[PDB]
């Protein structure tokens, strides 16, 4: 089929910036290209069609270019309402195909996370499961390496993390890495630590707790 | 007319040549003794040009006993037609006098039953418009059989992205099509006039951009209101 | 005004078939093709197929041709999407969208394919350790289906509140976490209780966080 390779995947910009989102069709698709905007938990909104034409009600700051294989969505002066995910779409050949999407994020200064390690509740340990959370609060950029080390040993699989959307006020991120192990596997060790590796950190901060304290 | 052939001389006695300053401008179809139906956009840029209708023609240039040039007494474009659209692209032209009917000049019945033509139907379109991708026009009348194309398909963004209303219709434009200079001419299915070419500012012969034609049955009330 | 009104959310067992409706109003339904798109959670858009209302003719993406069916009731101007023999991969937001003219799309129908059953959550504390500023939370474990609504001190505490998105476990049950940051001086002085509500199971739990 025809592939739409959208670039970049993520883009960080300031309010008032000129912003470029590119799309690469693996074959000529003439000008049968559309662009959509999508905000979290909302349906896609049509922006551009016929590679360059704007849908009615779409602000002048949104423009499309390209014919053939290489297409571009431009935001002349980025507004707060423009921080979303953009998707290109090919309607030249069956099946109709979409691009992997481009998330446009608010650019801010590097802010290192405030790391917290949480011991598993005794109420949960009454049952056979034990969940250990290593919180990373108010940080920028998103790229964070949360590596678990139990008694100086690397963990894999048994962990699961979650990330909040960009903060409406201070434009930061938060992360909740949850390490799940059995009550039987939990009593077998004492040292439980996570090693956070963020750009804003000089050396990787390790937050450890002990079974008992 | 793209991908067509020369018509049999005077086999379409309703065929009219809407003329501007003695040059063929648009196609037309004699819908009454003293009235000629055509497209409204033909006259959009005509300004003060002399509007005349050529009846009984096959060759635009050569003598024929049937050929007669009539002056136009009154030009009535559909009141809701504008240059920015393809909607209501109809024009009625009142001849200086009633036409001299004969085996080469005869009015054509127009469809009054407002029902779509079944997709795939081969309708006949005739005209003196562009014959080749080089934009050149023929001296004698050409014609081509085109299959009707369903509206939903014609309305896909690849094609006419929603422009085709219930009042319009399409035909396939692959290799065979109606071009500039065929506008205002007839689309004929079952020897009854079904549509009026509205080619305007669309390049022809490309299957990606079907041919557009105004549905006469959608404007029945209007036609009679003018012809009364 | 033109609007594509799609059907309600669905929760289905992993063997069944679902029938998503999409009623169009404000335009001639038969004048345009109707296409269908799928968006799995935190994923992109996938073109499923399209239907010609006039003929009933379809054009599919090979992926779906096998279990997907596209129908049209011209008398009621409604396009239907039938996805049969469902599996957990079919869990997605399904959209109907007009093919031609202004980019009109439906609100979207969420289909959730799971062998899991309606269950309220279990609340566990993320107890404060205790410096200058400290964090405390709630572990909102094992619940089905989506969503869960979390607040603190009954709406009195909104600043510092970071209610993380739901995550699906190996158990096939969603697990949350709602953290909140406060100064180390206010511990013992002010009481913190997280309000956790699971509307489908009709579960309302309010757990207190203590060091």
């Amino acid at each position: 089929d025809i592939q739409m390779t959208q670039s970049p995947s993520s883009l960080s910009a300031s309010v008032g910036d000129r912003v470029t989102i590119t799309c690469k069709a693996s074959q000529n698709v003439d000008t049968d290209v559309a662009w959509f905007q999508q905000k979290p938990g909302k349906a896609p909104k049509g922006l551009i069609y016929s590679a360059s034409s704007r849908y009615s009600g779409v602000p002048s700051r949104f423009s499309g270019s390209g014919s053939g294989t290489d297409f571009t969505l431009t935001i002349s002066s980025l507004q707060p309402e423009d921080f979303a995910t953009y998707y290109c779409q090919q309607y030249n050949n069956y099946p109709l195909t979409f691009g992997q999407g481009t998330k446009v994020e608010i650019k801010r200064t590097v802010a290192a996370p405030s790391v917290f390690i949480f011991p598993p509740s005794d109420e949960q340990l009454k049952s056979g499961t034990a969940s250990v959370v290593c919180l990373l609060n108010n940080f920028y950029p998103r790229e964070a390496k949360v590596q678990w080390k139990v008694d100086n040993a690397l963990q894999s699989g048994n962990s699961q993390e979650s990330v909040t959307e960009q903060d409406s006020k201070d434009s930061t991120y938060s992360l909740s890495s949850t390490l799940t192990l059995s009550k039987a596997d939990y009593e077998k060790h004492k040292v439980y630590a996570c090693e956070v590796t963020h750009q804003g950190l000089s050396s990787p901060v390790t937050k450890s707790f002990n079974r008992g304290e | 007319i793209l991908g067509g052939r020369e018509a049999e001389a005077h086999a379409r006695p309703y065929m009219a040549s809407v003329q501007l300053n003695g040059a063929h401008l648009c196609g037309g179809v004699l819908v009454a003794e003293q009235w000629v139906l055509s497209a409204a956009h033909c006259l959009e840029d005509a300004a003060d040009g002399k509007v005349q209708v050529l009846l009984g023609a096959h060759s635009l240039s050569q003598p024929e006993p049937s050929k007669r040039l009539y002056d136009v007494l009154r030009a009535v474009p559909h009141p809701d037609s504008q240059p920015d659209t393809i909607d209501h692209d109809l024009l009625l032209l009142q001849l200086s006098e009633k036409a001299t009917l004969g085996p080469a000049v005869r009015p054509l019945p127009w469809q009054r039953v407002d029902r779509d033509v079944a997709p795939g139907t081969l309708c006949d379109v005739a005209g003196w418009g562009i014959v080749n991708h080089a934009g050149r026009r023929p001296d004698s009348l050409q014609h081509v059989l085109l299959p009707v194309l369903d509206r939903a398909t014609c309305n896909r963004r690849t094609h006419h992205d929603g422009a085709i209303t219930e009042r319009l219709m399409c035909a396939e434009s692959n290799r065979r099509d109606s071009c500039k200079g065929d506008s205002g001419g007839p689309l004929v299915c079952g020897g009854v006039l079904e549509g009026v070419v509205t080619s305007g500012s669309r390049v022809c012969g490309n299957r990606k951009k079907p041919g557009i034609y105004t549905r006469v049955a959608s404007y029945a009330a209007w036609i009679d209101s003018v012809l009364a | 005004e033109v609007q594509l009104v799609q059907s309600g959310a669905e929760v289905k067992k992993p063997g069944a078939s679902v029938k998503v409706s999409c009623k169009a109003s404000g335009y001639t339904f038969t004048s345009y093709y109707m296409y269908w798109v799928r968006q799995a959670p935190g994923q992109g858009l996938e073109w499923i197929g399209e239907i010609n209302p006039t003929s009933g003719g379809t054009n599919f993406n090979e992926k779906f041709k096998s279990r997907a069916t596209l129908t049209v009731d011209t008398s009621t101007s409604t396009a239907y999407l039938e996805l049969s023999s469902l599996r957990s991969e079919d869990t997605a937001v399904y959209y109907c969208a007009r093919e031609g003219g202004f980019a009109y799309w439906g609100q979207g129908t969420l289909v959730t394919v799971s062998s899991a059953s309606t269950k309220g959550p279990s609340v566990f504390p993320l107890a404060p350790s205790s410096g200058g500023t400290a964090a405390l939370g709630c572990l909102v474990k094992d619940y089905f289906p989506e969503p869960v609504t979390v607040s603190w001190n009954s709406g009195a505490l909104t600043s510092g509140v970071h209610t993380f998105p739901a995550v699906l476990q190996s158990s096939g049950l969603y697990s949350l976490s709602s953290v909140v940051t406060v100064p180390s001086s206010s511990l013992g002085t002010q009481t913190y209780i997280c309000n956790v509500n699971h509307k489908p199971s009709n579960t309302k739990v309010d757990k207190k966080v203590e060091p």
